[PDB]
RNA sequence: UAAUGAACAAAUAACACUGAUUGUAAAGGUUAUUGAUAACGAAUAAAAGUUACGCUAGGGAAGGGUAAUAUAGCGAA
RNA sequence: AUAAUAAUAAUAUGGUAAUAGAACAUUUAAUGAUAAUAUAUAUUAGUUAUUAAUUAAUAUAUGUAUUAAUUAAAUAGAGAA
RNA sequence: AGGUAAAUAAUCUAAAGGGAAACAGCCCAGAUUAAGAUAUAAAGUUCCUAAUAAAUAAUAAGUGAAAUAAAUAUUAAAAU
RNA sequence: UCAUCUGAUUAAUUGUGGUUAGUAGUGAAAGACAAAUCUGGUUUGCAGAUAGCUGGUUUUCUAUGAAAUAUAUGUAAGUA
RNA sequence: AAGUAACUUAAGGAUAAGAAAUCAACAGAGAUAUUAUGAGUAUUGGUGAGAGAAAAUAAUAAAGGUCUAAUAAGUAUUAUGUGAAAAAAAUGUAAGAAAAUAGGAUAACAAAUUCUAAGACUAAAUACUAUUAAUAAGUAUAGUAAGUACCGUAAGGGAAAGUAUGAAAAUGAUUAUUUUAUAAGCAAUCAUGAAUAUAUUAUAUUAUAUUAAUGAUGUACCUUUUGUAUAAUGGGUCAGCAAGUAAUUAAUAUUAGUAAAACAAUAAGUUAUAAAUAAAUAGAAUAAUAUAUAUAUAUAAAAAAAUAUAUAUUU
RNA sequence: AAUUUAAUAUAACUAUUAAUAGAAGGUUACUAAUAAAUUAAUAAUUAAUUUUAAAACCUAAAGGUAAACCUU
């Protein structure tokens, strides 16, 4: 049987059809840019179209 | 050219070849086999070849004869303290020729062993098969061209593949 | 067989005309023709379960819990299918019996308030919590609503007690609380919890404590 | 309009989210921050040569084109 | 308000890699008459818009089909190693 | 350079058929199966080889006639 | 094989037995020999090692039908 | 990869394990051994390739609970070097207790629970092999010979081969019909004379079949390539054999059963029934459709971003 | 009084299920063999339960070897 690929467990979350993740970049190197355009750099986002069947398979149980 | 046991060697292996025990088991929902089977028997009704040969629990307005039974059963087998043949297989052939049945395929479905008739049948192997009401299944039924069932069989059949139904008050 | 529920499977490598010939729908060369490479492999650049962070923790103390609305109650009432004899509860024994709240229960069930505006139900509620918004329709419906503390045996026991009663002659005493998240929100009064609502010993001890 | 660097693993502070019998802890999480992978989408914390003794799987990732060069002629002088 | 066949007008029908529908030959399992005035195989000549079956003649074997048809499955189709 | 690097068509790639003598890429045209009466595309009509009769000038060098070779030199044509 | 040439009392040539070898012997040293050939022999097993490479992959009919570009890559014969 | 292959040693019909210094969590269970769910969840990893449990509920199983020990000391524990990928009892070196007024178990401490190491026996469910019975959408290339012939010094490798029939092809000789000694290339198609053969409606001025007069057209087939008649790859011919299959899983589509439920029906358990958050004790109309409501960010509370729920009948 | 079907042999293997149980080869030659007993069955055959006779040489370990030899 298959096993969750843990990497992809421990960076995305399951939301309604698809799935969530944390932004890139923003853990060091962040003084001297603006504080109003690093917030775009806080949060989460969502599975892209592109590799949503990458996630299917990466994670058949989810 | 490597080893000697390549498919492509006339003394080689097979290719993508096979290891018993082969599993070829297939599972199936009880509701849709419980209404194949009703569908079986409503066939056979339907066909006029389903038979039910009961008694002893319901009223009968007409008495059964002091010949016959009210059981799939054939009684007097064990007696063999006669000639070479016996009054059950004579019976069961004289059942088989008044009937107009001879290679004609005949299932028969008890409720508990009746070794009576399995052993007045036993010569006709061939073409009869006897099973009690637990271990008959769908080709049975459908493979009979005449299917005799006891009364009690077919109430136990009949409860076992039932539609389950609750409360449902409406107006 | 019913018409739409058997295919023809395709038949690779045996012939041109097949439109499967001798690529067999691999295509021409690679190593996708003969071998083996993962789907989810993008050719060295950073994998998706690389890139990014990783984010957030698993709260192995969870306790998920069963939902159950009010406009389910309502609609097997006006159902005819809460078959309640007067004076009687609606605990989570009685919501699996009757079919309110079906599949396996864990560890208990919240009952939310999605069909408060026509929930008219006089009778009374027990379950793990409940929300506020369900807590004021059982009220202004003349009903009654209290939260438990349940563990999983002590949940076991409450939902089949018979099978307690078969195999051992007793049910199991209901475990006191013990953590305190648990005597925190049974103590609170707003979520209805049962420890305050009934003024039970387990209170009085704590206080007797805390007071030498 | 350039002035830059992912994730892992560490570190500091705040938050009051979880605290594996309970209580506190330990540890994890959320928010903020730090150090550069210049082959700069960064294999590992950590790595150069030689074979004319060489081996396997493959691809070829004098003729043909050109007339800069060479030779020869022509115009003009 | 379908299915089969036929009729009229219009549009479309090259194809590697590839995708999608449909069908035939072989073998095996379930159901399954008929029979030497038949069945099977082979050759020659005809028929059906034909990888297949059929009709006639001839030759051999056999009192004879895992037969026609519907399903289920494949050691199911070879000028390319 | 039948080179190399990219930018618009088009074709080959994966395109049979007619013309380019022969011809992956050029000119025309896209084969479901036949039939063969009609109108044709590109290309052609003395014979090989399907199909033509004319007008007006020039060429005399087989120049040329389905792959135009340059500077220059000679001999010839009319405008005032 | 034939002819020719070299040592021919020695660091000589041979017979019969024996010992030393597969990370491992012997070697007047040539990567020489270890059962017709070794920069480390054979047999069996791991084992259907692995191969982004090469070659094969079998009947018919029908409808649609590409690309050889961008980005990334220890990546340019692969893959997304 | 894997404590696998291999080598070495030692038992028995079986071996091994076995009646808690075990689990668990304040409520409780009560020995081993396999199997299903739990669950690819907790846990774990150059946090890479990947690895991965236990409680608890069921199934198989036997009478499954017993005393044999003066009740266990260089032992528990500690430090240090190793040690089943998560989970741990043994293990080299050296220090080293206590007596049920005690000891083991958790990073640590307190409280509470639970069990008593350094002494032991134990059927059955299991593994392998050999017979007997049953069923084969298994084998006549997995159908009895032979580990023989033969190959190697050796370890070792290792064949063909039942009976009958047989107009199967490749291949050889001969005969018959037809064409062929002034004509040049994938050997074929079309056009068209002529000879021959058969024909129980050839009535014929007929039909069909075989055959290099003669004319036109025609650059073998696969592979691999931008591109091959290519003097690029492969093929002397024919017959037989030769290649997308199996489990264990996840997603999607169609039909069929049931349907706010479905599968099982011993208990469990898996999907669906509520969206969201890293998580927490939060969770969908104040007398109506987003302008209301839920969650997350921010909270006096709203507004703002993103999703999601409400217009006789619950999807 | 025949003749065909379906099972079955001392005379195949493989897979599964269910029972029962934990059983000589080679060489060639002074060739390597048997005998009986019991009760119940119209001098006796049921078979099946007990007794027995012989059986060379070799297969590391009475000693040695070049296996079927040799020496005690
Ligand atoms: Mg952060
Ligand atoms: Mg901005
Ligand atoms: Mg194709
Ligand atoms: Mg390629
Ligand atoms: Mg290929
Ligand atoms: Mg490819
Ligand atoms: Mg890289
Ligand atoms: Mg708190
Ligand atoms: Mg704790
Ligand atoms: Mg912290
Ligand atoms: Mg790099
Ligand atoms: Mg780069
Ligand atoms: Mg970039
Ligand atoms: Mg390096
Ligand atoms: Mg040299
Ligand atoms: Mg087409
Ligand atoms: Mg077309
Ligand atoms: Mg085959
Ligand atoms: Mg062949
Ligand atoms: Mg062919
Ligand atoms: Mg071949
Ligand atoms: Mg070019
Ligand atoms: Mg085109
Ligand atoms: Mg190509
Ligand atoms: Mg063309
Ligand atoms: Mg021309
Ligand atoms: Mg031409
Ligand atoms: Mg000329
Ligand atoms: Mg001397
Ligand atoms: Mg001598
Ligand atoms: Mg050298
Ligand atoms: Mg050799
Ligand atoms: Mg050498
Ligand atoms: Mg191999
Ligand atoms: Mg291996
Ligand atoms: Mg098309
Ligand atoms: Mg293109
Ligand atoms: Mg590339
Ligand atoms: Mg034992
Ligand atoms: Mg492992
Ligand atoms: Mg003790
Ligand atoms: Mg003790
Ligand atoms: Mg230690
Ligand atoms: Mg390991
Ligand atoms: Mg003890
Ligand atoms: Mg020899
Ligand atoms: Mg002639
Ligand atoms: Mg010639
Ligand atoms: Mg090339
Ligand atoms: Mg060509
Ligand atoms: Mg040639
Ligand atoms: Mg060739
Ligand atoms: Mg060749
Ligand atoms: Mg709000
Ligand atoms: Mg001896
Ligand atoms: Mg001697």
């Amino acid at each position: 049987l298959m096993k969750t690929h843990k990497g992809t467990a421990k960076r995305w979350r399951r939301t309604g059809n698809t799935f969530k993740r944390g932004i890139a970049g923003r853990k060091h190197g962040n003084i001297g840019w603006s504080h109003r355009s690093l917030k775009a750099l806080t949060g989460r986002k969502i599975a892209h179209p592109a590799y949503s069947k990458h996630l299917k398979r990466l994670l058949p149980y989810h | 050219v490597g080893d000697a046991n390549s498919p492509t060697r006339h003394n080689g292996g097979r290719a993508l070849a096979r290891t018993a025990p082969n599993d070829y088991t297939t599972e199936l929902p009880s509701k849709v086999y419980s209404m194949a089977f009703n569908n079986a028997l409503s066939h056979q009704y339907k066909s006029g070849k389903l038979f039910v040969i009961g008694g002893e629990k319901v009223d009968l307005i007409s008495p059964t004869p002091e010949l016959d039974l009210n059981r799939l059963d054939l009684v007097n087998t064990n007696t063999v303290e006669g000639k070479e043949i016996f009054e059950g297989e004579v019976i069961f052939r004289k059942f088989l020729e008044e009937f107009q049945l001879k290679g004609k395929r005949l299932l028969f479905i008890t409720d508990k062993t009746r070794e009576g008739l399995i052993k007045s049948s036993d010569p006709y192997k061939q073409k009869v098969d006897v099973i009690q009401k637990e271990l008959v299944e769908v080709n049975d039924i459908l493979r009979a061209q005449a299917v005799f069932i006891e009364l009690e069989a077919l109430e136990y059949l009949a409860m076992a593949h039932q539609k389950e139904i609750l409360h449902s008050v409406s107006n | 067989p019913s018409d739409g529920s058997t295919k023809s499977f395709k038949r690779l490598g045996r012939g041109p005309s097949s439109g499967l010939g001798k690529t067999s729908g691999r295509g021409q060369k690679g190593q996708k023709a003969r071998g083996k490479v993962k789907s989810w492999f993008e050719g060295g650049q950073t994998p998706i379960y690389k890139l990014f962070p990783k984010i957030g923790f698993t709260n192995v103390g969870a306790k998920p819990l069963k939902e159950l609305n009010l406009k389910r109650i309502q609609w097997f009432h006006d159902k005819n299918r809460l078959h309640l004899q007067p004076g009687e509860v609606l605990d989570m024994n009685k919501m699996r019996k009757l079919g309110l709240v079906t599949g396996p229960i864990k560890y208990g069930v919240k009952i939310l308030a999605s069909g408060k505006f026509h929930y008219n139900l006089p009778i009374a509620l027990e379950a793990s919590r409940a929300s506020a918004k369900a807590i004021a329709a059982i009220e202004k419906a003349g009903g009654k609503f209290t939260a438990r503390y349940y563990t999983p045996l002590g949940l076991r026991a409450h939902l089949n007690p018979q099978w307690f009663l078969e195999k051992r002659g007793r049910v199991p005493l209901q475990a006191r609380p013990t953590k305190r998240r648990d005597i925190d929100f049974y103590s609170k009064e707003e979520k209805r919890g049962y420890l305050v609502m009934e003024k039970d010993k387990l209170l009085q001890d704590i206080k007797e404590a805390q007071n030498k």
